C-alpha cells in the first residue's frame, strides 16, 4: 500500500500549517 | 519528600537530533525537527542544565556517547537527561544508518555501570514513532 | 541497597504501537507542548504534573490534517513512564 | 474531540521483564505497600503521589530472603505508565 | 486542573483475584494473594469505590467480566479501577485456564467501546510477574 | 534450570516471614 509506505518510511506529517 | 537538589549543577542533557538518515535504511527526512531541538534546547538550558546537541548520530555514535557520558563524574550533579528526536518502532529508535533498542541506550545508567547518579533522577523524553497505528479520536 | 531498575522516568510522545506527529512547520506536537509546558512552570512544578499538563496540551489542543484522507482528523496522546521515588523539582 | 487512548493508568507492580515478589505470609510487596500509603494518604495526595510513594516503599522496605541463593536478597521496583490528562484526587 | 469528582458516586472497583490456576498451565499457587485480595477490597472500599471481588476467573469470565463492566452506564461515575491479581508474563496475564494479553481487557473501555467514561480517569492496578528478571540491588 | 522453572511458574516466594 501506499498509505502503510509512507507511515514506515515516517514521511506522513500534519499540514495544520497553511 | 522529593529528590535532593543541593548541588553545584542541575545536570547534563543530552540532545540527539537524528533529522537525515541513509538512503539504505529507506527512512524519510523529518522536516521540523531543527525546530524541536532549538525549543528544547532553549528550554531545557533555561532549566539549567548543560545542554549538548549532536546531530545525524549513527547507532554506533550514540551508544557511545550514552556510554561515556555514563562514565563521566556526575557527582556534583542533581540528576541528568537524555532526549531522542528520530524515527522510530516498537522499543526502537532510528540511528542514521540503523535501527537501535531503546533499553540499550539507558542500560548504561543501570546501578553499578553507573554509580554516581545512583539515588538521583535519570530522564528520558522520547520524540520518535512507536508504530504504525493512528488514533482516530472520539465525540 | 536500592534496585537497579529504579530512578528512571521515560517521557514517550506517543503511546505503545502508534505514529508520533509533527509538523515540517512548527515540528512535533509532543514537543511544542514540552516546550510551551516548562516554559511556563518549568520552575514551579513537580515532574508529574509538568508531563500530565503536557499530556491534556497535546490531547485538546492538537488534531492532524492531510491530503490524504487516511491521515485526516487523527489524535494523539503522551506516554510517562515513571520508576521515580521522589517528587522532582527543577527549583534548585 | 480526544484520543482513544487518554485517561488510562496502569500501575505495574514491577518493570517490564522483571518477576513480581509476594509473601505466603503478607501478600505481595506491591500491594502491602500501595495499601498502606493509601489508608494515610489516600484522601490528601494525588495518585502521582501516592504511586511515587509506593514506588520508594517496595523500593527501600522490601528484599527477598530465600534459601537457594539463586533467590536471595533480590529487589524490587513498580512502574507507573501515565496517559492521565488531569491531576487526580479522591475525594471533593 | 484535576478531574471533576462531582458525581453520585467514585465509580466501580472489580478486583480479579486469581490464586488457583488448572493443572495443565502448570503454574503454581499464589500463596499471599487473599491477603492482597483481603487488603485492596478493605481499602478501595475506603476510598469510596463500589468493590467486587471475583475469584479464579477463567480467560472467558475475565473478559466477559470486564466487557460487560464497560457496557454498564458510568454517567454518574467519576472513574473506574480494576486491579488485577494473577501469574503474567511479558505484555500478559493468567486466567485459571491460560494467557490473555493485557490489552484486549483494557480495550474494552476504549473510545467508542465506552462512551459513558470519556474523560474520566480508568485506573488498572496490575500485580503479576513481567518476565522472569531479577533485580540484584546496589551500594 | 530449576532457577527458570520456579520463575516461570512462579513458584518462588518471598521468605522475610519467620
Amino acid at each position: 500500500t501506499h498509505a502503510d509506505y509512507l507511515l514506515r518510511t515516517g514521511q506522513v506529517v500534519d499540514i495544520s500549517d497553511t | 519528600y522529593q529528590y535532593n537538589m543541593n548541588f553545584e549543577k542541575l545536570g547534563k542533557c543530552i540532545i540527539i537530533n537524528n533529522k537525515n538518515f541513509d538512503k539504505v535504511t529507506g527512512m524519510g527526512v523529518r522536516n521540523g525537527t531543527d525546530k524541536d531541538a532549538e525549543a528544547l534546547f532553549k528550554c531545557f538550558r533555561s532549566l539549567g542544565f548543560d545542554v549538548i546537541v549532536y546531530n545525524d548520530c549513527s547507532c554506533a555514535k550514540m551508544q557511545d556517547l550514552l556510554k561515556k557520558a555514563s562514565e563521566e563524574d556526575h557527582t556534583n550533579a542533581a540528576c541528568f537527561a537524555c532526549i531522542l528526536l528520530s524515527h522510530g518502532e516498537e522499543n526502537v529508535i532510528y540511528g542514521k544508518d540503523g535501527v537501535t533498542p531503546i533499553k540499550d541506550l539507558t542500560a548504561h545508567f543501570r546501578g553499578a555501570r553507573c554509580k554516581t547518579l545512583l539515588e538521583k533522577p535519570k530522564l528520558f523524553f522520547i520524540q520518535a514513532c512507536r508504530g504504525t497505528e493512528l488514533d482516530d479520536g472520539i465525540q | 541497597k536500592i534496585p537497579v531498575e529504579a530512578d528512571f522516568l521515560f517521557a514517550y510522545s506517543t503511546v505503545p504501537g502508534y505514529y508520533s506527529w509533527r509538523s515540517p512547520g512548527r515540528g512535533s506536537w509532543f514537543v511544542q507542548a514540552l516546550c510551551s509546558i516548562l516554559e511556563e512552570h518549568g520552575k514551579d512544578l513537580e515532574i508529574m504534573q509538568i508531563l500530565t499538563r503536557v499530556n491534556d496540551r497535546v490531547a485538546r489542543h492538537f488534531e492532524s490534517q492531510s491530503d490524504d484522507p487516511h491521515f485526516h482528523e487523527k489524535k494523539q496522546i503522551p506516554c510517562v513512564v515513571s520508576m521515580l521515588t521522589k517528587e522532582l523539582y527543577f527549583s534548585q
